[PDB]
């Protein structure tokens, strides 16, 4: 029968090489997730379909930011294999109120919030 | 000496960026003919489509007539562009 | 040629973010600013909604920590009153 | 450019000849080249109703 | 000549498939994918312990509107200016 | 590390060598030198502009007719400015943008000539022996501009 | 007069007469007709790029179907050009 | 016949309307121009998403063909434009591949360049000076 | 359907917008009544808009004819020769406005399928493409194969 697969923990437990590969420091983890759906949820169980709604992925190639916090790392784990997860970057920080109408998630995955579209 | 095309036919392109390299100019100034490369100038329905296709390199069937029902359809005041 | 773009940083679509599509795609010729487009509108808005959520939920996981911080600090001065 | 309407129409769709030479040549490699030329697929103005094709001549 | 019995694709006699270098990199690709986000996945940020309540409040404040407005569901309001301007049909000049 | 000259010894394309980059910059600064000189001097006749208006490239010239198919809340008659200008071309040359030229360099203005809805368009939908049969007319608002001119200035 | 052609609007008669007096009036050297390109000489749909040379320099050239047809539409382009009512000339200002 | 229908006349003439340039019967009998009228709207709708694609197609080739006039490749002129940064679409360059032949010769030649330049890249591999086309604007 | 319906080039009057912009639109005859529900909205368009309307365009001469009218309207005359007859019956005076404002900024040329959304009398700048554009020349226009 079909069921729900459990993932085994070894597959999330980072090596030093993973580390070098993807650049990103086991200690002090980025906070949010950049998760775009990818795959379409047809073809796909029911409960793939349930956490992607529950995700709010249901438009593809449509950015979502996400907590970086078990519950949600459980989530994006059984709904893995349909979506993209990138760590949100924060070059100038947070937005704050006076520039939270000047942001824009670029395609490294970083919030730039000042964005006037001029050359450098 | 490098060109990135040929500059024997057509323009002879010779491109360009301004200083601050926000934009490309292109100046392909035409290319005339030389003179050496030019020649002084000289000094039944059965056989009819047989003739008329050896003729226009066409087959015999564009040649035959159509019919009163294709005639008619055809728009004899077409929209003019140009 | 989307992968040399994502490469480069801009969007995979030239019909994406960038100052092809976000600039004012006219303007009067006397120079007056056109009202704003439609689709920048709804763009900014959802960019401005997207912060909103960067915002709230960074702060939320920011309290949620600093809570947990203030808990096992009353677990541990408690257990040290109640032995002393 | 500055042509009168009549013959610029004519030499944009005029039907020019090539010559293919086949000595030692793959036959498919020449189809490929002569096809081309007959449908008119290396002309920019190509159209499917445009009858743009061109003389290919295989020695 | 070269017949598949019965129909392709379903049956124990099928239409042999092939996968070509396209797939296989298409494949591979989603698999790259899929491996940037098993290591995206395996460093969380706070623990169980540490988010446990951290969201209640506002988990709550949203159930709260929600309650509000499913409780909320009541006819609308009618006005004589409505009923009156019915009138208005059998305007006409002088 | 030599290899005997054979068939598959070296590429089958030839060796290109660029130019070196100080020569070649001052060629570059040459040729556009020249260039603005062609424009200072107004060596040029038509001008036709590759500019992306609404959410499409248009390819104009003065005097030139665009459909644009939508409503651009502008009273008929009223002059406007083209600002995404991605090609500006001449018969001797051609000016391009990365990906925009800049508002110094081109301007090109058009007139809002006429204000229409387009001729109705069937949306048909028809599925067969399921009883499913749907009919929509959708007329488009639409907007003909004329470009009036196209004008480029000294700024390369 | 947009969209129209010089001598759409001027009808003229033996262009090569008058490019002749007018290249007579500027001292330049009478023009010499030369076949500068040519396609299907011997078929029913032929192409002749003609070019007259002054001077051993190009001055224009025209395509026709037969070679007096080109050489005809070749005397028209070079009085275009030579009029300054190209194709390509610079717009009218409105 | 206390209620009876007595428009039909032009309940059947807004379909016929629409059949009346169709072949034999179907341009005269309702039962049949229904029908034949369905199936065309149906058409209709369905030929807008092939009128996109045939238009890129056309496209393609007519862009194909003049860059292969030019010696490229329509990969290779599509890709190195990209790489230059000119966003002009397959419209555009086919409209510039029919009426603006040197403006084409102009765009094919930027695009070898680019070409040219990474090859070089590739070739030496390093921190060696980027090609001067190869440079890309920054935006902000 | 595009082949059941004819079809037309885009094009202006008379170079609409080369020199000056002309509004084609030259008359507006309302038909209206003053009883009957269905020209209730335009009997409000003639006391509240039709004069706004006539000063804001004062090139466009407006008929407004209070007859017996079961179905009220609106027949639009442009400079080209083009009658553009419109019912406002049972219209709002929104509706009516709209209408009759797209009735202004709209052209006297037939509402047709256009065959392009462009329209250009010299496409070509630097010469329409030829075969033998492209195309080197050789020694003396030796065609290929030729002797001498
Ligand atoms: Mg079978």
């Amino acid at each position: 029968k079909f069921t729900r697969s459990r993932i085994p923990e070894k597959v999330f437990q980072a090596s030093p090489e993973d580390h070098e590969k993807y650049g990103g420091d086991p200690q002090n983890p980025h906070k949010l997730h950049i998760v775009t759906r990818i795959k379409s949820t047809r073809r796909r169980p029911y409960w793939e379909k349930d956490i992607i709604k529950m995700l709010g992925l249901e438009k593809a190639h449509t950015p979502q930011v996400h907590k970086n916090i078990p519950s949600v790392n459980a989530k994006l784990k059984v709904v893995k294999h349909l979506i993209r997860i990138k760590p949100l970057k924060l070059p100038q920080g947070l937005p704050a109120e006076e520039n939270m109408s000047n942001t824009c998630l670029k395609s490294t995955g970083e919030l730039v919030v000042q964005w006037h579209l001029k050359p450098v | 000496t490098y060109s990135p095309l040929p500059d024997d036919y057509n323009c002879n392109v010779e491109l360009a960026l301004t200083s601050d390299g926000r934009t490309i100019v292109c100046y392909h100034p035409s290319v005339d003919i030389p003179y050496e490369h030019t020649k002084p100038i000289p000094r039944e329905e059965g056989p009819m489509i047989e003739q008329l296709s050896k003729m226009f390199f066409t087959t015999k069937h564009r040649w035959y007539p159509h019919g009163r029902y294709h005639r008619c359809r055809k728009n004899l005041n077409p929209p003019k562009d140009r | 040629g989307g992968q040399w773009r994502l490469q480069q940083g801009l969007a995979a679509n030239p019909s994406g973010y960038g100052p092809l599509t976000e600039l004012p795609d006219w303007s009067y010729a006397d120079g007056r600013p056109a009202p704003p487009m439609k689709g920048q509108l709804r763009r900014k808005a959802e960019r401005e909604t997207f912060a909103r959520r960067v915002v709230l939920l960074s702060q939320e996981m920011d309290a949620g920590l600093q809570a947990w911080q203030l808990r096992q600090q009353k677990l541990q001065e408690e257990q040290r009153k109640q032995e002393n | 450019s500055s042509f009168s309407r009549a013959p610029q129409q004519w030499a944009t769709f005029a039907r020019i000849w090539y010559l293919l030479d086949g000595k030692m040549q793959p036959p498919g490699k020449l189809a490929a080249m002569a096809s081309i030329r007959l449908q008119g697929l290396h002309k920019p103005v190509y159209h499917a109703l445009s009858d743009c094709g061109d003389h290919v001549v295989i020695m | 000549r070269g017949r598949i019995p019965g129909r392709q694709w379903i049956g124990k006699h099928r239409r042999p498939r092939f996968v070509s270098l396209r797939a296989k990199q298409n494949m591979i690709r989603r698999l790259e994918i899929e491996a940037e986000n098993h290591y995206w996945l395996s460093m969380p940020y706070m623990t169980r312990e540490q988010e446990r309540g951290h969201a209640a409040v506002r988990r709550r404040e949203a159930f709260e509107a929600i309650k509000a407005a499913a409780t909320s569901k009541f006819p609308p309001h009618r006005f004589i200016a409505d009923q009156l301007d019915h009138l208005n049909v059998t305007k006409k000049w002088s | 590390g030599y290899v005997p000259k054979t068939s598959l010894s070296s590429p089958p394309w030839p060796e290109v060598v660029l130019p070196d980059p100080v020569e070649e910059t001052r060629h570059h600064a040459e040729v556009v030198k020249k260039v603005n000189e062609m424009i200072v001097t107004g060596q040029y006749g038509r001008l036709f502009a590759v500019v992306h208006f609404a959410s499409r490239q248009w390819k104009v010239t003065s005097e030139d007719l665009i459909l644009i198919g939508n409503e651009l809340d502008l009273a008929c008659g009223e002059r406007i400015r083209l600002e995404k200008v991605l090609l500006v071309g001449a018969d001797n040359f051609t000016l391009l943008g990365k990906p925009l030229l800049g508002k110094d360099l081109v301007r090109v203005e058009a007139t809002v000539i006429e204000k229409t809805e387009s001729w109705p368009r069937i949306i048909m939908r028809f599925r067969k022996r399921k009883n499913f049969k749907k009919k929509r007319i959708v007329t488009t608002p639409q907007t003909v501009l004329r470009i009036n001119s196209i004008e480029i200035a000294p700024c390369l | 007069m947009t969209g129209k052609e010089l001598f759409e609007m001027w009808k003229i008669i033996n262009p090569m007469g008058l490019l002749v007096e007018e290249l007579k009036k500027r001292n330049v050297s009478a023009p010499e007709s030369r076949l500068t390109r040519q396609s299907g000489g011997t078929t029913a749909l032929p192409l002749y790029f003609v070019g007259l040379y002054c001077d051993k320099k190009l001055i224009a050239e025209g395509p026709g179907e037969t070679v007096l047809v080109a050489e005809e539409e070749a005397a028209r382009v070079a009085l275009r050009k030579l009029y300054g009512f190209t194709e390509n000339r610079r717009p009218w200002n409105y | 016949l206390r209620n009876r229908v007595t428009d039909r006349y032009f309940r059947i003439q807004e379909v016929l309307k629409h059949a009346r340039h169709f072949r034999g019967r179907k341009n005269r009998c309702y039962r049949l121009a229904v029908r034949t009228v369905i199936r065309a709207f149906v058409k209709c709708t369905k030929a807008r998403y092939l009128k996109k694609k045939n238009m890129r197609t056309l496209w393609i080739n007519r862009i194909t063909a003049a860059s292969q006039e030019h010696g490229l490749k329509y990969p290779a002129l599509i890709g190195n434009l990209v790489k230059c940064q000119v966003e002009l679409n397959r419209k555009v360059l086919a409209d510039l591949a029919i009426y603006e032949p040197k403006t084409f010769k102009s765009l094919a030649a930027l695009a070898s360049r680019r070409r040219h330049e990474g090859f070089a890249a590739a070739l030496g591999d390093g921190k060696e000076p980027e090609g001067i086309f190869s440079r890309v604007v920054q935006y902000h | 359907t595009a082949r059941g319906t004819p079809s037309r080039f885009l094009a202006s009057v008379l170079h609409n917008g080369l020199g000056r912009y002309v509004q084609q639109l030259q008359r507006l005859s309302f038909s209206v009544s003053r009883d009957g529900a269905s020209s209730r909205g335009a009997r409000e368009f003639v006391e509240r808009e039709v004069i706004d309307f006539a000063r804001r365009n004062p090139g466009v001469v407006i008929y407004v004819n209070s007859r017996p009218c079961c179905v009220p309207r609106v027949v639009a005359e442009y400079l080209n020769g083009a009658v553009r007859e419109e019912s406002i019956h049972c219209k709002s005076v929104e509706e009516i406005s709209t209408l009759v404002q797209k009735l202004a900024d709209q052209s006297g040329l037939d509402v047709i399928r256009i065959r392009k959304p462009f329209h250009t009398d010299n496409p070509s700048i630097q010469g329409q493409w030829h075969p033998f554009t492209n195309k080197p020349t050789t020694f003396r226009g030796l065609r290929p194969r030729e002797v001498q």
